[PDB]
C-alpha cells in the first residue's frame, strides 16, 4: 500500500519443515509490481516476473536456483443470507460473515478463523498501483489471513431487513385437481407441477407486515380485469398453500358464465322439489364428471408438450452452451459443462474501432500447418 | 416415446430396442478416487461404481454413465488435468469430485434452477483464473470440463494434423537432401552439369543401395549373429597375432 | 461415443509425445542425482565434475551415432573393419606358418 512493492523473499514448507527463499538467490529487495497485459478493464492484477506471459519460462526454471514472484488481484465477491460466509470470484469460499469486526453489531456475526488470523485499520487510505495516486477519503479495512492466500475488503455495517419471500410468477392460467390425498397445480407457461397438502396454510400468523398478502390481490386483480372479466366470476376468497421444494402458492379460483349457469338450474330444481358457489362447486356429480374428463385432457396435452420441448432443449445445450445460456439469460454470457450442472459468468465488450485482424493464416515456422480463423490483435 | 427407460442402438437406417433393469438405491456404493495407479498419465472420465442386483447377491463392478445409468466396461479414460472438479448425478442428488477425488454429496435441493426458458434474475459475477503453477514450470494441461461441438471438430482437425507430419517422415527419406543438393550444383552446368551429374547420380545410388543391402541382412537374426561371429573371430586373431609378434619383438 | 474416441486419442498422442520429449540417460542422471544429494557437501564437490566426465561419454557416442546414420559414414568404417579382418586373418595365418617351422 505504501510503495507498490514486495520483499523478495518467503516462507515455505518441505520435508515437514520451514525453509526461507529468495528471488534469484539474492538478498531481501524491493520488487515492483507490474500491471498483468491480458486482464480486463474490471478485476485488474498486478506480478513482479514476466514468465507468466513470457516465454522464456522453457529455461528459465532451470537457470536459478528459487524463484519468488509476488500477485495482487483485484476481485468480486457475493455473499448470501444469512451471511455467514463469502465465495470470490476465483471459486473460493471464505468461512466469515463478510460484515464481521470489532465495532458495534460486527462483533457478534458468524466466524470459523482463530483470533490472529484476523485484524481491522481505521482510516486507511487506498492507492492505485496503476497510477500510483493515492486515495482521497478514509475507509475502515479488514484483512483476513487464509492458509493459502490473505484477502482485504473495505467493511460496513449490516444491511436492514426485507422480505421473507419475492413474487416469481404471475399465472394467468393455472389449474388445480385432487389425487391421493393431495392438491396438483400445473399451467402450460410453466413445466413444473406443485404437489401440496390438503390444509390451506395461515399466512396471516407470519406476514404481518402484509408484503406477500397485499403483492398478491393487486396481481390477481389485474389479471382478472385483464381476461376474465367479461366470461367467468370469482368463487371465493384467496387461499394460500406451500408446495413441496419450498414455494408459496396464492390461488383465486374461477367459473366461466356457461358453466355457473348449470349450477344455477341445479340449484333453482333443488329449490323447486322442496348464491354462493362456494357451497356448490363440487356436489353435483353430474356436472363434475364432463369437468374432470374436459380438464383432464387439457392438463394431458400440456405435460406432453412440455417434454417434447425439454428434450430437444437440452440437447441443444449440450452442442453449445454459449447460445443457449445467452437466450435464456438475455445478455451475453460464458458457460461450461462441470459434468451434470453448468457453470456461467459474464462477458466483456470491446468497441468496434479498437480491433485490428492480420492479413495471413499461414503459420512461418511450420510450413503444413494453417491457421483456423483469422489473428487479431 | 415409449414412455419408459429403454435401451437404443443405430444399426445403420433403422433403431434396434430392448428394456433396462432397475436397481436400488441403497444396493450402490461409490469409489473415492479416480486416478489410475498402473499408468500415472491417465485418469477415469466418471466415478467407479460397485453394486448388487439383489439384497443378497454377490458384487458386480461397473462406472457410473449419465442419468443413473450403470455401465459394465470401465472403458471412459481421459489423459489427467489440473484444476479438476466435477458435479455428477447419483440416486436423486449429486456427488463433487475435485483433483480426481471424492469430497462429499448434495441434494437436488442445494443447486438453483433455471426453471424457464428465459429468467433475468441471475446474479453472476466476472470469473477470474486463479492458474496453478504448474501450467508453467511442468506444462501440464488445465481442465475446461466436457467438450462441445466447437471443441470436438478443433481436435478432430489437430489429429488429422499430427498424422499428415508421421506420413510426412516416413514417406520422405535422408536422401532426398543429398540428391536434391547434387541437383542445384549440376542443373546449375548446364551441357557438362548434366554430362557428369548423370554418371555421379548412378554412382551415389550404387552406394546408398549397397549400403542400404548389408544393413538390411542384419534385421535377421542369424546375418547379425554371423557378422558377429565373423568380428569376434578377427579381434581373437588379431590380438593372438599381435602378442606373437611382441614375443619375438622382445626376443 | 464420439467424445469419449476423441478423448482416448489424445491419450495416445501424450503417451508417445512423453516417450520422444525423454531420453534414456534421464534414468542415469536420476541415480547419479539422488546420490550425491543424498551424499552431502563431498556428494556436490564430485557430483559436479562426474556430471561433466559422463556428459563427455553421452556426447560421443552421439557424435559417433550422427556420422554412422549417413550412407558414406556407414561405408567408411565398414570398409576400414573389412580391411582390419583382412589383416588379421593374414597376419595370422601368416605367424601360423612361423609357428609350424
Amino acid at each position: 500500500n505504501a510503495k507498490g512493492v514486495c520483499r523478495s523473499t518467503a516462507k515455505y514448507v518441505r520435508n515437514n519443515l520451514e525453509t526461507t527463499a529468495f528471488h534469484r538467490d539474492d538478498h531481501e529487495t524491493d520488487m515492483e509490481l507490474k500491471p498483468a497485459n491480458a486482464a480486463t478493464r474490471t478485476s485488474r492484477g498486478w506480478h513482479t516476473t514476466d514468465l507468466k506471459y513470457n516465454p522464456s519460462r522453457v529455461e528459465a526454471f532451470h537457470r536459478y536456483g528459487t524463484t519468488v514472484n509476488c500477485i495482487v488481484e483485484e476481485v468480486d465477491a457475493r455473499s448470501v443470507y444469512p451471511y455467514d460466509e463469502f465465495v470470490l470470484a476465483t471459486g473460493d469460499f471464505v468461512y466469515m460473515s463478510p460484515f464481521y469486526g470489532y465495532r458495534e453489531g460486527s462483533h457478534t456475526e458468524h466466524t470459523s478463523y482463530a483470533a490472529d488470523r484476523f485484524k481491522q485499520v481505521d482510516g486507511f487510505y487506498a492507492r492505485d498501483l496503476t497510477t500510483k495516486a493515492r486515495a482521497t477519503a478514509p475507509t475502515t479495512r479488514n484483512l483476513l489471513t487464509t492458509p493459502k492466500f490473505t484477502v482485504a475488503w473495505d467493511w460496513v455495517p449490516k444491511r436492514p431487513s426485507v422480505c421473507t419471500m419475492t413474487k416469481w410468477q404471475e399465472v394467468d392460467e393455472m389449474l388445480r385437481s385432487e389425487y391421493g390425498g393431495s392438491f396438483r397445480f400445473s399451467s402450460d407457461a410453466i413445466c413444473t407441477t406443485f404437489t401440496t397438502n390438503l390444509t390451506e396454510y395461515p399466512l396471516s400468523r407470519v406476514d404481518l407486515g402484509d408484503c406477500i398478502g397485499k403483492d398478491a390481490r393487486d396481481a390477481m386483480d389485474r389479471i382478472f380485469a385483464r381476461r376474465y372479466n367479461a366470461t367467468h366470476i370469482k368463487v371465493g376468497q384467496p387461499q394460500y398453500y406451500l408446495a413441496n421444494g419450498g414455494f408459496l402458492i396464492a390461488y383465486q379460483p374461477l367459473l366461466s358464465n356457461t358453466l355457473a349457469e348449470l349450477y344455477v338450474r341445479e340449484h333453482l330444481r333443488e329449490q323447486s322439489r322442496k348464491i354462493e358457489f362456494a357451497r356448490l362447486q363440487f356436489t353435483y356429480n353430474h356436472i363434475q364428471r364432463p369437468v374432470n374428463d374436459m380438464l383432464g385432457r387439457v392438463a394431458i396435452a400440456w405435460c406432453e408438450l412440455c417434454n417434447h420441448e425439454l428434450t430437444l432443449w437440452n440437447e441443444a445445450r449440450k452442442l453449445n452452451p454459449n447460445a443457449i445460456a445467452s437466450v435464456t439469460v438475455g445478455r451475453r454470457v460464458s458457460a461450461r459443462m462441470l459434468g451434470d450442472v453448468m457453470a456461467v459468468s459474464t462477458c466483456v465488450p470491446v468497441a468496434a474501432d479498437n480491433v485490428i485482424v492480420q492479413n495471413s493464416m499461414r503459420i512461418s515456422s511450420r510450413p503444413g500447418a494453417c491457421y483456423s480463423r483469422p489473428l487479431v490483435s | 416415446t415409449v414412455g419408459r427407460r429403454v435401451s437404443a442402438r443405430m444399426l445403420g437406417d433403422v433403431m434396434a430396442v430392448s428394456t433396462c433393469v432397475p436397481v436400488a438405491a441403497d444396493n450402490v456404493i461409490v469409489q473415492n478416487s479416480m486416478r489410475i495407479s498402473s499408468r500415472p498419465g491417465a485418469c477415469y472420465s466418471r466415478p467407479l461404481v460397485s453394486f448388487r442386483y439383489e439384497d443378497q447377491g454377490p458384487l458386480v463392478e461397473g462406472q457410473l454413465g449419465e442419468n443413473n445409468e450403470l455401465r459394465l466396461t470401465r472403458d471412459a479414460i481421459e489423459p489427467c488435468t489440473v484444476g479438476h472438479r466435477r458435479y455428477f448425478t447419483f440416486g436423486g442428488g449429486y456427488v463433487y469430485f475435485e483433483e480426481y477425488a471424492y469430497s462429499h454429496q448434495l441434494s437436488r435441493a442445494d443447486i438453483t434452477t433455471v426453471s424457464t426458458f428465459i429468467d433475468l434474475n441471475i446474479t453472476m459475477l466476472e470469473d477470474h483464473e486463479f492458474v496453478p503453477l504448474e501450467v508453467y514450470t511442468r506444462h501440464e494441461i488445465k481442465d475446461s470440463g466436457l467438450l462441445d461441438y466447437t471443441e470436438v471438430q478443433r481436435r478432430v482437425q489437430l489429429h488429422d494434423l499430427r498424422f499428415a507430419d508421421i506420413d510426412t517422415v516416413i514417406h520422405a527419406d535422408a536422401n532426398a537432401a543429398m540428391f536434391a543438393g547434387l541437383g542445384a550444383f549440376f542443373e546449375g552446368m548446364g551441357d557438362l552439369g548434366r554430362a557428369v551429374g548423370k554418371v555421379v547420380m548412378g554412382i551415389v545410388g550404387g552406394v546408398v543401395s549397397a549400403v542400404s543391402g548389408v544393413s538390411s541382412f542384419m534385421s535377421n537374426p542369424f546375418g547379425a549373429l554371423a557378422v558377429g561371429l565373423l568380428v569376434l573371430a578377427g579381434l581373437a586373431a588379431a590380438f593372438f597375432a599381435f602378442r606373437y609378434v611382441m614375443r619375438l619383438q622382445s626376443n
